[PDB]
């Protein structure tokens, strides 16, 4: 069985004529190995869901990113940062750490002052461009 | 080899043509005979392979030497250039107006 | 934002884009602990079938 | 700015008929994104397989794009209902709604 | 439809197909709905000299 | 129910459910000022006063 | 968890790609939707006791 | 030359008449891959190897 | 093998797009009259009867 992702450790308890797994029919969720008979579940590679939250590129080039419903500690791991460019690992964690109910925002500056906004983010959080000048959150 | 073996072992030449259908300005080619061309007139063209039905007009494009046929949005030739005079000829469907 | 948009200038909003990231570099095979060939030359050459 | 609404609306006619044209761009798992080129090559009894992926694939992009003019004319339609109301009730005699 | 050719032209013998039996010989439709039927027939057919 | 974990995701195969835009407890603030409003001042709190 | 992804997206992402902008303008217009229910009026007056 | 060491040519500048093949042998095998056999008359190639 | 499983799937997802267009539209319907009544019986006196 060939394919490209990354595996955990498994809970789960395979029957002994049982040897892949699905749980809905469409991807194979786990495997035994054929040398240690430990259960290994296979996610895919790349997962997180990230949205970039933008203004216009007439406007600026710098963005922010949000990682769908992750925590804000785990980031490096959901998005395996050290496979990735140099230029990702900027978004992967850095000085302004925001954590929302929606996900964790990488790339804007928090304030406690509130504005009418104009970029729905989501649970509460909303965006704009201006404060030099940065994405607040 | 050996003629008194079998079929199995008779010796087989074997000649294998590799060849690039219609991305670059074509050399060579079958035996079908060239004829003249009717322009800005609905009708049947055939350029360097490339059959199809509709209206040419004079183009104003460019193209590299290395490019015979061109494409505006891939899914339709927009331009051909003539295997015998050198000017650039876009081809347009043959019935549009949208009546 | 701009390989998912397809375009190279994006507006202001959400976006959001399909993994162009990550690409995997290398390659593990895991197969059982066999050893033994197969009789594959013992059937083959049988002297009656 | 603030006429947002407006410029929202072209905009997202402008995004709508570019990721179509793109869309055609494609070649739907064929040998070519072009049909001359499929129709040139092949002879029918494959050829038609070929044009019927193409056709199958461009005729799910242009219902692709019905659909999202679905959603387009439904927000049209509230927006416009919505003005057809503010006009009636508002520049044509006084309201006494709250805000 | 019945006659008789060599061992090489039972593969142009066939739709969409080309060769001398093909072009000049016996042509089969495109839109052909039928079987082809073909044997060796070095016995009877090839006689000495 | 904005706690879900992420494996609820990959269960899913790629659909996500995002939060809403408005908090339920920002919508019971919005509640609370709208009867606070109207209770207290009437029609008069669509105005602006 | 394809071995080849890349040929997969550039040959059939575009259509997953605007199925998803379709999704994304719901959930913007369920927003809005929220918000055009609830914030009629942006003014909050503290519940008196 | 073997099957080990295949010789390539490149066929160019000329006209791709197989009809006169058929006088001097008869092919086993004929099997065109991504062009058809009945359509290789109406094409014109870029690059010929054989 | 692989165009024909992808495009049974991309089919399933356009039906799920289709269906969530007509939850869409019922939503926004029930959703425009509720704005209809917020603006109206709250924040004043109606008029409307029923
Ligand atoms: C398979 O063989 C290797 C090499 O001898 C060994 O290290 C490993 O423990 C074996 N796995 C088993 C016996 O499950
Ligand atoms: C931004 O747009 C304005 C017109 O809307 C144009 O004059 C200006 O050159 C643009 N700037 C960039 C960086 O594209
Ligand atoms: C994220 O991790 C921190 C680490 O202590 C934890 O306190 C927090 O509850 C976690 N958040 C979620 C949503 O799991
Ligand atoms: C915002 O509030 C947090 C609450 O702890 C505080 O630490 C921070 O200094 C505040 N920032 C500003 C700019 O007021
Ligand atoms: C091709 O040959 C014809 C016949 O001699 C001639 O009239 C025509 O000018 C030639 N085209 C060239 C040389 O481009
Ligand atoms: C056939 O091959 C097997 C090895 O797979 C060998 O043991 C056996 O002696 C062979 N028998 C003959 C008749 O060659």
């Amino acid at each position: 069985l060939t394919g490209t992702g990354v595996l955990t450790e498994s809970n789960k308890k395979f029957l002994p004529f049982q040897q892949f797994g699905r749980d809905i029919a469409d991807t194979t969720d786990a495997v035994r190995d054929p040398q240690t008979l430990e259960i290994l579940d296979i996610t895919p590679c790349s997962f997180g869901g990230v949205s970039v939250i933008t203004p216009g590129t007439n406007t600026s080039n710098q963005v922010a990113v949000l990682y769908q419903d992750v925590n804000c500690t785990e980031v490096p791991v959901a998005i395996h940062a050290d496979q990735l460019t140099p230029t990702w690992r900027v978004y992967s964690t850095g000085s302004n750490v925001f954590q929302t109910r929606a996900g964790c925002l990488i790339g804007a500056e928090h304030v406690n002052n509130s504005y009418e906004c104009d970029i729905p983010i989501g649970a509460g959080i909303c965006a704009s461009y201006q404060t030099s000048q940065s994405i607040i959150a | 080899f050996q003629p008194t073996n079998g079929v199995g072992y008779q010796p087989y030449r074997v000649v294998v043509l590799s060849f690039e259908l219609l991305h670059a300005p074509a050399t060579v080619c079958g035996p079908k005979k060239s004829t003249n061309l009717v322009k800005n007139k609905c009708v049947n063209f055939n350029f360097n392979g490339l059959t199809g039905t509709g209206v040419l007009t004079e183009s104003n494009k460019k193209f590299l030497p290395f490019q015979q046929f061109g494409r505006d949005i891939a899914d339709t030739t927009d331009a051909v250039r003539d295997p015998q005079t050198l000017e650039i000829l876009d081809i347009t469907p043959c019935s549009f107006g949208g009546v | 934002t701009k390989c998912t948009l397809k375009s190279f200038t994006v507006e202001k909003g959400i976006y959001q884009t399909s993994n162009f990231r990550v690409q995997p570099t290398e390659s593990i095979v895991r197969f059982p602990n066999i050893t033994n060939l197969c009789p594959f030359g013992e059937v083959f050459n049988a002297t009656r079938f | 700015s603030a006429l947002g609404k407006l410029q929202d609306v072209v905009n997202q006619n402008a995004q709508a008929l570019n990721t179509l044209v793109k869309q055609l761009s494609s070649n739907f798992g064929a040998i070519s994104s072009v049909l001359n080129d499929i129709l040139s090559r092949l002879d029918p009894p494959e050829a038609e397989v070929q044009i019927d992926r193409l056709i199958t694939g461009r005729l799910q992009s242009l219902q692709t794009y019905v659909t999202q003019q679905l959603i387009r004319a439904a927000e049209i339609r509230a927006s416009a209902n919505l003005a057809a109301t503010k006009m009636s009730e508002c520049v044509l005699g006084q309201s006494k709604r709250v805000d | 439809d019945s006659f008789v050719i060599r061992g090489d032209e039972v593969r142009q013998i066939a739709p969409g197909q080309t060769g001398k039996i093909a072009d000049y010989n016996y042509k089969l439709p495109d839109d052909f709905t039928g079987c082809v039927i073909a044997w060796n027939s070095n016995n009877l057919d090839s006689k000495v000299g | 129910i904005a706690a879900r974990d992420l494996i609820c995701a990959q269960k899913f195969n790629g659909l996500t459910v995002l939060p809403p835009l408005l908090t339920d407890e920002m919508i019971a603030q919005y509640t609370s000022a709208l009867l606070a409003g109207t209770i207290t001042s009437g029609w008069t709190f669509g105005a602006g006063a | 968890d394809s071995t080849e992804c890349s040929n997969l997206l550039l040959q059939y992402g575009s259509f997953c790609t605007q199925l998803n902008r379709a999704l994304t303008g719901i959930a913007v217009e369920q927003d809005k939707n929220t918000q055009e229910v609830f914030a009629q009026v942006k003014q909050i007056y503290k519940t008196p006791p | 030359a073997s099957v080990y060491a295949w010789n390539r040519k490149r066929i160019s500048n000329c006209v791709a008449d197989y009809s006169v093949l058929y006088n001097s042998a008869s092919f086993s095998t004929f099997k065109c891959y991504g062009v058809s056999p009945t359509k290789l008359n109406d094409l014109c190639f870029t690059n010929v190897y054989a």
